[PDB]
């Protein structure tokens, strides 16, 4: 279809690539 | 006297290798890749209906 | 590395709220009883759930001797998708040290043998429960020794 | 009705506009030499493009 | 479908000519065939996988 509307599916996610390199002691709500 | 034993062959197997969009399974996916899955704890997928 | 140490991995699952995933970074240092010596488990094994009996669950005193047909592993890491824990019947370490973390009200000193005992005292019954995974973990108390004699001869000597 | 059909090969990449990160030393306490942890964010949101 | 096939004619020869002969004489045992068994145990040995 030339009338249709397409949209990007988004993909939202929290990576944590510092929890593997060393200690971490964060809150229970850190949207980091 | 003249005796001996002998080998009269030896057979062997071949894996088969399947890749996996070779199959006609492969519309239910959407076989896209995270480079970086492991660091992941919560994922939400977000698009308008 | 196989016979100085043995490391687990005991897995975290996919559903787990901050609130949930906050409280288990919290326990450091702990004792855990896995059931073998394998390599993955997953936190369904682990908590008081796979602890039932035949639909009873039980008290203080026979949550001892479930005890002693499990293994005792400490975590020394927790990581944001598994646990890693170390049995204590295999091999410590490289190094063979590995902290643990007083949940006792008593102090310890140096050379007592630790013996750990149940959640027995009162202010003491503290269970991280995980809201999401309907988990609880009844985390044990290690205590010198010549406490743990005295406990049990309560415990026994009561019923 | 067929027995050859026509297959993609290719998985699907990524558009990453991720929330960055910036850890640099800074020797010193100047106007020039603290600005370069503000065009750090800018050389690395660049790098993305 | 069809009514005349194609078949081949001569049988299959296996005769311990060369080296094969001593191996069966002075070992004892014989290998199906050495000429080519024991070659290609020295290209695998050196060149490639």
């Amino acid at each position: 279809p030339t009338g249709s509307l397409l949209s990007t599916i988004e993909v939202a996610s929290h990576r944590r690539l510092f929890d593997f390199f060393s200690r971490v002691r964060s809150d229970a709500n850190s949207l980091y | 006297d003249v005796e001996f034993d002998a080998l009269l062959g030896s057979y062997c197997n071949t894996l088969s290798l399947v890749r996996f969009l070779e199959l006609g399974l492969s519309v239910a996916c959407v076989c896209t890749k995270f480079p970086e899955l492991a660091y992941m704890n919560e994922g939400r997928v977000q698009f308008e209906v | 590395m196989l016979a100085d140490g043995f490391e687990t991995d005991i897995a975290i699952p996919s559903g787990i709220s901050r609130p949930d995933a906050a409280a288990l970074q919290r326990c450091e240092g702990r004792v855990v009883f896995l059931p073998t010596i394998r390599r993955q488990l997953t936190l369904a094994d682990v908590a008081h759930e796979s602890f039932v009996s035949g639909g009873v669950s039980p008290d203080t005193l026979g949550l001892l001797l479930a005890y002693r047909r499990r293994f005792p592993a400490v975590i020394t890491r927790v990581l944001p998708t598994r646990i890693v824990a170390c049995p204590l019947d295999v091999g410590l370490t490289h190094a063979g040290t590995v902290n643990l973390r007083n949940t006792s009200p008593v102090d310890l000193c140096n050379g007592d043998p630790i013996s750990l005992v149940p959640p027995v005292f009162e202010g003491q019954a503290t269970d991280v429960r995980l809201d999401s995974l309907d988990l609880t973990l009844r985390f044990p108390v290690p205590l010198p020794s010549p406490l743990a004699r005295e406990i049990v001869a309560r415990l026994v000597a009561r019923g | 009705e067929d027995t050859e059909a026509d297959v993609p090969v290719t998985y699907g990449e990524m558009v990453l506009n991720g929330a960055n990160l910036v850890t640099a030393l800074v020797m010193g306490k100047a106007v020039r030499s603290l600005d370069d942890v503000g065009r750090h964010l800018l050389e690395m949101q660049e790098e993305q493009l």
